[PDB]
RNA sequence: GAUGUCAUACUUAUC
């Protein structure tokens, strides 16, 4: 419930720059970025884990207009 | 007689320093108490590996040396691949006759700057506690942000040049911002345009 | 030309494919001839400004209905019918003060945009393929 | 090619009548 | 391979009765599961919070004396 | 990662 999924990331985004993105909102917990070990690219997805549902979902809602390389960041619930 | 790590974690008044192989040793309370001291150092992760510490950076990519700004403000370091650049083109004939009669005056830059380098110009290095110890990983882990303000490669991603003035310079999630309300997970932080003035807090966020 | 031989920074060879180390030359060329390199070699803009502008005055109809606006065009004789768009009015050639309100606005080819401002938030759907019909035959457009 | 005209239109060209 | 397994101290069954009674190959992948989002969200239905005092943890009664005591 | 034969290289102002 406090898990935040953010789609529609480039590539060379990095998750300190994701983490310090994600700090404007609130302070978050944990973030898990799942990338391929054999070619070390990200595969544009992420997982944003804060310390409560309500920050999460506070979180999540006021990042629907978000512009990260020219790409919009989408922020879903999971 | 070995007691398992709830009951290591129970005794002692620090689970936290509390380990799985600690369980194990001859004394778990003096090991507890050992390692939940004032100014105890940590026992090193190699400890429990099999590559003996120097077996890791194998095909990793390292620079050859760096050099600080008072050993590069001297001139030497130049001179140094001037000289190892003329040196790797004579052949053997041309290092047998230079052995007889050698030419003096190699590069002869100063005698005084050295000095005014090392006792005028020295800069302290960057050093850092007894407690911080060294791995094999820390040489790379440098991720180790502030709520309020954000980077220049982070505005350069996102497209939002910082500003004094508060029109553009808040990023366009600060609508929601006046629209929805403050942040819970922060009720001192302050943003300008919403609860905080437009010319005096520049830094476009402050936690107050 | 092998890719895996490679130059470490205490002047030795390094080889990344089975991960091994060699002090001078002639152990880099011997180790790739064998049973742990065999191994991990086989383990690893034009529609625009071509459109023409007379700008001729156009004629609608408005009328307030219950349960829609009937624009007057002339014959373009092409397929292209004409669509209609709601935007706002913070974007204008002049940009005139107090404009917190939206317009449709309805453009074809060879004729002018028709704008029509809604004072009100949502009364009906702006959509083209939803309530907006365009008779050929006729050659009158519709929108509701 | 109703798509690519309605893409291609000028919507700045706003005349209230 | 087989020493692979048998010198990384792989092949070796690991009960976690905190997640759902699991199954875990290896002392070292457990230790960098128990430090996970799967263990931390098998240890947020009873209440405990993410600490580094419940790292060691692996029954239920354990986890929940000591969340009690502290 | 261990084992046993061979080779290369390094260190302690060793002789």
């Amino acid at each position: 419930d406090a898990t935040v999924y953010v789609g529609g990331l480039d590539e060379k985004v990095s998750e300190p720059l994701l983490w310090e993105l994600f700090l404007q909102a609130g302070p978050v917990v944990n973030t898990h970025m799942p990338k391929d070990r054999v070619t070390g690219q990200h595969q544009g997805y992420g997982f944003v884990e804060f310390l409560s549902e309500e920050d999460a979902d506070y979180a999540i809602k006021i990042m629907n207009m978000i512009k990260l390389y020219g790409k919009p960041i989408r922020v879903n619930k999971a | 007689n070995r007691f398992t790590v709830a009951e290591l974690k129970q005794l002692v008044a620090r689970p936290d320093v509390v380990e799985m192989h600690d369980v194990t040793a001859q004394d778990p309370k003096l090991l507890v108490h050992l390692k939940a001291t004032r100014n105890s150092v940590p026992v090193p992760r190699h400890w429990c590996f099999k590559r003996k510490y120097l077996q890791g950076k194998r095909g990793i990519e390292k620079p050859p040396f760096e050099l600080p700004d008072f050993i590069k403000r001297t001139g030497i370091q130049e001179m140094r691949e001037a000289l190892q650049e003329k040196e790797e083109q004579k052949t053997m004939k041309s290092k047998m006759r230079e052995k007889v009669r050698p030419k003096m005056g190699k590069i002869d830059i100063d005698y005084q700057k050295l000095h005014d380098a090392f006792f005028k110009w020295q800069t302290k290095p960057k050093l850092t506690i007894h407690g911080d110890l060294y791995y094999e990983g820390k040489e790379f882990e440098t991720r180790l942000k502030k709520p309020g303000d954000l980077s220049d490669e982070l505005r350069i991603s996102l497209g939002m040049p910082v500003g004094p003035n508060a029109h553009k310079v808040p990023p366009p999630w600060l609508i929601a911002m006046q629209r929805y309300g403050p942040p819970p997970s922060y009720p001192n932080l302050k943003i300008p345009g919403l609860n905080s003035p437009i010319p005096e807090s520049c830094s476009f966020g402050y936690h107050a | 030309k092998d890719p895996y031989f490679m130059k470490n920074h205490l002047g030795s060879y390094e080889c990344k494919l089975c991960l091994t180390l060699h002090n001078n030359e002639g152990s880099y060329l011997a180790h790739t001839q064998g049973k742990k390199h065999q191994t991990n070699l086989a383990r690893r803009v034009e529609v625009k400004k071509f459109v023409k502008i007379g700008r001729p005055g156009y004629k609608v109809t408005k009328q307030r209905d219950s349960e829609l606006f009937q624009i007057d065009y002339p014959e373009i004789a092409e397929g292209i019918m004409p669509r209609h768009r709601f935007m706002s009015a913070y974007e204008q050639r002049i940009e005139p003060p107090d404009r917190r309100w939206q317009y449709l606005l309805m453009a074809a080819e060879p004729y002018e945009t028709i704008a029509f401002k809604v004072p009100s938030r949502e009364i009906d759907k702006a959509e083209g393929k939803f309530w907006t019909h365009w008779n050929r035959e006729t050659k009158q457009f519709f929108l509701q | 090619k109703e798509r690519v005209a309605y893409a291609q239109i000028d919507w700045h060209d706003f005349v209230v009548v | 391979p087989y020493w692979l397994y048998k010198l990384h101290g792989l092949n070796i069954n690991y009960n976690c009765e905190i997640c759902g009674n699991y199954t875990y190959r290896g002392p070292k992948a457990f230790q960098r599961h128990f430090a996970e989002w799967r263990h931390a969200h098998g240890m947020r239905c009873l209440g405990i919070p993410n600490t580094a005092h419940f790292a060691n943890v692996t029954q239920i009664e354990d986890a929940v004396s000591l969340w009690a005591k502290l």
